[PDB]
RNA sequence: CACUAGGGUAAACCCGGUGACUGGGGCUAAGUCGUAACAAGGUAGCCGUACCGGAAGGUGCGGCUGGAAA
RNA sequence: GCAGUAAACGAUGAUUACUAGGAGUUUGCCAAGCUUCCACAGCGAAAGCGUUAAGUAAUCCACCUGGGGAG
RNA sequence: UCGCGUGAAGGAAGACAGUCAAGGAUUGUAAACUUCUUUUAUACGGGAAUAACGGGCGAACGAGUAUUGCAUUGAAUGUACCGUAAGAAACAGCAUCGGCUAACUCUGCCAGCAGCCAUACGGAGGAUGCGAGCGUUAUCCGGAUUUAUUGGGUUUAAAGGGUGCGUAGGUUGUUCGGUAAGUCAGCGGUGAACCUGAGCGCUCAACGUUCAGCCUGCCGUUGAAACUGC
RNA sequence: UCCCAUUAGCUUGUUGGUGAGGUAACGGCUCACAAGGCGACGAUGGGUAGGGGAACUGAGAGGUUUAUCCCCCACACUG
């Protein structure tokens, strides 16, 4: 269903964008055992965006294996300019997010994990809301599926088998 | 009410000499006090917001309660917010005459302003704030034209190379052409900051 | 009685009045039955708004005005008998042509020499 | 049964989830109207209308993209339940997917689409969404 | 529930109820205190506080907080009670407002002087 | 002479207060007596009902697994 | 003859239509009408449900809105 | 609530405070030169006031013209001249969220939360918000979808009645023909101030005012017949 | 055009008629046959409140209040 995409070593554009830091604990008999895990996004300001999930016993390390597993898994979402096809809404584990698209001159009206996203994606004209918890982790996946679920007007046209559904 | 302090500080604390030429930003490029040049801890994008913010009202001479209402007239006017933000702090009147030269700063543009030595479309205006809209004079006061500030603010002047700023030294006034664009005005603020700042 | 008079409505030390048609039992600036123009006494030609018609028509079936209100009337041309000629028609007063007397009286500008030679 | 109508979008949407390339409901005046603005509009590949001794069957050959294996058809809503009846206007007649969805609506003038319905400048009952 | 529910029954509102009740949205209250006495904290937390019982014009009885270092409140003194809760201790949702009526500013105080009732120094 | 505000009378109702004495509840510390539940918590636990005990509780009858072991 | 309660439980209200596979099993002729366990899509916070749904939809009823005080 | 001032341009690294011999306060101060918004003293000084009443002029009473007098506010707007940086800055933060740092003290305390008895308590030096204000308390609204028509749920988190029958009520397979209650459309009436684009006047602005764009409810009257109702 | 069913029946000029009187005016408005009227689409009773336009607030739906302003109502120590 993801349009997916190969290692952009042409498409070297990846900026890296950090959503959480967390600092994870195991218990074990001598004490206790402590981690950090980070979300890391990466996108080349247009429809490229990857998400990725690095842990490791300190922050660096753990920003840089993010950055590996976010470059690694990488899709493509059909945005047109700054906005988007269409509403969306989208649900992931107990997060819902919900885009709508507004007028040129808006910018972006969210912020956390959604605006990290869109800024990755290059959408720059659209209102986000979240009606459900505001983990990262499900954040982020809420909204990238959103994004992959958006349909061009071309797309429509191709899937419908005519060419102007009077757009 | 006027900020009216110490102007090295703020020149030190934002790098850029955003008063003029000074020769105290040489050998001395960190902020104020006991704790500057001591590295750079990690501002957030918050604080470098803030600092933007900072910059710009330091730079125009604009308080709080003024830049935001500003900021509400660009989000109401037709165009970008940011430009059309900075379009209309660079349309005020101390600003105007600073950018025609009768004065050396903004702080002695907008002093001349309040003790009454410009006239807007020949009648004396002496707000500080009054917006200038193009096509209108401004213009040095008959009353003080011999002013001896002013004439060595404008010997070495002759130049009044601003492109939406026509100079007539012969009637001591000058005109607004146009409204420029913001790669045109030559300030460093990242209106983009400010924007994204006021709206969120 | 019905009566044509004046609502102040502008602020304090700037008076401007809204000519309406009210019952004289009325509030000064309350309850008005039809609004029929507006007078600014501040600017020295004493700007003046008034709907001709309206004014004729409430003057036909008998409102009062005040005297203010009356002046007023009288300089806009509704104080007239020239529908009350029985004996002659189509009598065009054209005193609109005497009353335009336009009044362009300006005030001659004088400099002061600034002999800062110093 | 309650809501035929409702049921019809039903068979159609569980016949797209589970892949069947021919889906058969039994038939209703409304429910052929609906079928005929579908295949105008491009969302079905074909259908045809049997009389047989019931009400007749509606045969309805659903249309799939070969190139990514995804039918024309994304969501199937019903707008006007029995429990709950809508109305609109011309002027405030829904758009579906921001002008990219259809909205099945029946006027005085019969049963079309919004586009039509807003051409002619006729309201009425908001059947379903379709995208 | 289904529409022919909501229409028979609907959707019911509870109004919320004021943190400091014993105000009745005044924003001050005049109090006298009965008994000017010392508490200790809760669990985590050790010191002394100084509380107040106070008797509030429209007859009620509050426990109130003196703040600063140090007070001259007694029994029979008329204090100005505003609202504000301490964590640690249970049952105290007031505060003395210092520097008016009875209760003087807290001497020595050079920052944060307003919220204390010091006036500034000469 | 009717009509009626107001007055007296009785009742009964409703709304409040106080009262010898006599009962729960909340919160804070921890004095005293035990160990009921959490592991098969050392008699699996819980639901209903009845009787009985300084208290947690115990026992009878039916039910449940939101119980091991088998 | 009263009483009207339960872990009165599938801790899952009643109708209607639709949507995969396996393994068993009762009944009248491959096939209903049942009755039990894995398990696609889908759903779910997860454990899990999955044609006897906790899936896809429509109609009506009951009930919930932090804990204690307090049934 | 809006606007303005508490000075403008030059001036090296004084004295005193803090930290470590050197950072910082600091071009800050002291000096020297311009300006007088605004205070102070003097003078000129509007507009808000237009009709009046009393004279006329076309004539049979109404109007149309020309004059006198009329300002509480009021030495208020505005204007002008003396000589003067002179008369004019405080309040709350500074461990994270959050913009801002080190020394000296030490239960006293602080506190929105994480909590702290010191990057959190008190003072000192600095820095950061704001600014004639700055903080605290009270009250209301939004995020809060925490009453969910738009827009929530009920196996185990709160939540399916012990199970049926059944009254009112709610919902109603397919088709033909009427009706026009719901529904749709057209026309007409009705609906100060405030609030939205454009101006105009307040030296600007708050504000005042004019005009275009809202009337998106209600009522009356003509049509349509797909759907619901009969 | 607000809450309470831990308020379910209320009503005897009360519902209608004939006539008369009275009023600016129609009318049980008042006065001299029939038994009707209102009620789970909430009568009756109890509690609370002057009502709108404004104003504030929110993307909207909506919510809060009617301080100043305008309209309507009620009142002038208590009857
Ligand atoms: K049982
Ligand atoms: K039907
Ligand atoms: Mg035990
Ligand atoms: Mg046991
Ligand atoms: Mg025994
Ligand atoms: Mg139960
Ligand atoms: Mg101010
Ligand atoms: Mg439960
Ligand atoms: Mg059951």
């Amino acid at each position: 269903i993801v349009y997916n995409r190969v290692k952009s070593t042409n498409d070297l554009e990846l900026k890296d964008r950090l959503v959480a830091i967390n600092r994870v604990t195991k218990v074990t008999k001598g004490g206790r055992t402590f981690t950090f895990a980070a979300i890391v996004v990466v996108g080349n300001e247009d429809g490229v965006i990857g998400w990725g999930l690095g842990k490791a016993g300190e922050v660096p390390a753990a920003i840089a294996k993010g950055v590996e597993a976010a470059k690694k898994n990488l899709i493509r979402v059909p945005v047109h300019n700054g906005t988007i096809p269409h509403e969306q809404a989208a649900s992931y584990g107990g997060a819902s997010v919900f885009l709508k698209p507004a007028t040129t001159g808006t910018g972006v009206k969210a912020g956390g994990a959604m605006r990290a996203v869109l800024d990755s994606v290059g959408v720059t004209d659209v209102l986000a809301k979240s009606k459900g918890s505001s983990n990262p982790h499900n954040l982020v996946k809420a909204t990238i599926q959103a994004l992959a679920e958006m349909r061009s007007p071309l797309m429509v046209a191709q899937n419908r088998g005519i060419s102007v559904e009077k757009v | 009410a006027r900020y009216t302090g110490p102007k090295s500080k703020i020149a030190r604390k934002f790098g850029d000499p955003i008063f003029g030429a000074d020769k105290v930003l040489s050998k001395k490029n960190y902020p104020p006090g006991q704790h500057g040049n001591n590295r750079r801890r990690k501002t957030s994008e918050y604080g470098l917001q803030l600092r933007e913010k900072q910059k710009a009202k330091y730079t125009y001479g604009v308080l709080e309660k003024q830049f935001r209402h500003l900021f509400h007239r660009a989000q109401r006017a037709k165009g970008v917010t940011g430009e059309l933000l900075i379009q209309f702090l660079e349309a005020r009147l101390d600003n105007v005459v600073f950018r025609l030269g009768i004065a050396p700063t903004r702080s002695a543009a907008r002093q001349l302003v309040s003790h009454r030595h410009i006239t807007v479309d020949g009648s004396v205006v002496n707000i500080p704030s009054y917006s200038v809209k193009p096509g209108q004079v401004i213009g040095v006061r008959e009353r003080s034209k011999s002013l001896e500030v002013i004439a060595d603010a404008l010997t070495g002047f002759n130049h009044s190379k601003y492109p939406w700023m026509e100079w007539d030294q012969s009637s001591l006034s000058g005109k607004l052409l146009h409204m420029p664009d913001r790669t045109d005005i030559p300030e460093n603020i990242k209106e983009q900051l400010i924007v994204e700042l006021y709206s969120k | 009685a019905t009566k044509i008079r004046l609502q102040r409505h502008g602020r304090k030390g700037y008076a401007f009045y809204k000519i309406v048609v009210a019952d004289s039992r009325a509030p000064r600036d309350g309850k008005f039955i039809e609004r029929i123009g507006s007078y600014n006494p501040n600017t020295n030609p004493a700007t003046i708004d008034l709907n001709f018609e309206r004014a004729l028509y409430w003057i036909g079936v008998g409102a009062q005005p005040t005297d203010t209100a009356r002046n007023i009337l009288s300089r806009e041309g509704v104080l007239m008998m020239k529908h009350l000629l029985g004996g002659v028609k189509k009598g065009a007063f054209d005193q609109a042509a005497a009353e335009n007397k336009f009044e362009a009286w300006l005030k001659g500008k004088k400099d002061a020499l600034n002999n800062m030679k110093a | 049964m309650t809501d035929p109508i409702a049921d019809y979008l039903t068979r159609l949407r569980n016949a797209i989830m589970a892949g069947h390339r021919v889906v058969s409901v039994p038939a209703s005046n409304i429910k052929k109207e609906i079928t005929k603005i579908l295949f105008d509009k491009g969302y079905i590949l074909n259908y045809k209308f049997e009389e047989n001794d019931s009400q007749g069957i509606i045969k309805v050959a659903l249309k799939y993209d070969l190139a990514h294996k995804v039918n024309a058809i994304k969501k199937l809503k019903r707008v006007s339940r029995p429990g709950l009846r809508k109305y609109v206007g011309y002027r405030d007649m829904p758009r579906v997917l921001n002008g990219l969805g259809i909205a099945i609506v029946s006027t005085p003038r019969g049963v079309m689409t919004d586009k039509e319905a807003r051409e002619l400048k006729v309201g009425g009952e908001v059947l379903c969404y379709v995208y | 529930p289904t529409i022919q529910q909501l229409v028979r029954k609907g959707r019911e509102s509870f109004a919320d109820k004021s943190k400091s009740p014993a105000l009745n949205s005044c924003p001050q209250r005049r109090g006298v205190c009965v008994r000017v006495y010392t508490t200790t904290p809760k669990k985590p937390n050790s010191a002394m506080r100084k509380v107040a019982r106070v008797r509030l014009t429209n007859s009620k009885e509050v426990n109130a907080y003196i703040p600063g270092e140090g007070h001259n409140l007694q029994e029979h003194s008329i204090v100005l009670v505003r609202g504000g809760r301490v964590k640690d201790l249970p049952g105290v949702r007031y505060h003395i407002v210092r520097g008016t009526l009875d209760t003087a500013g807290v001497n020595g105080r050079t920052q944060r002087r307003s919220k204390y009732g010091a006036k500034r120094p000469k």
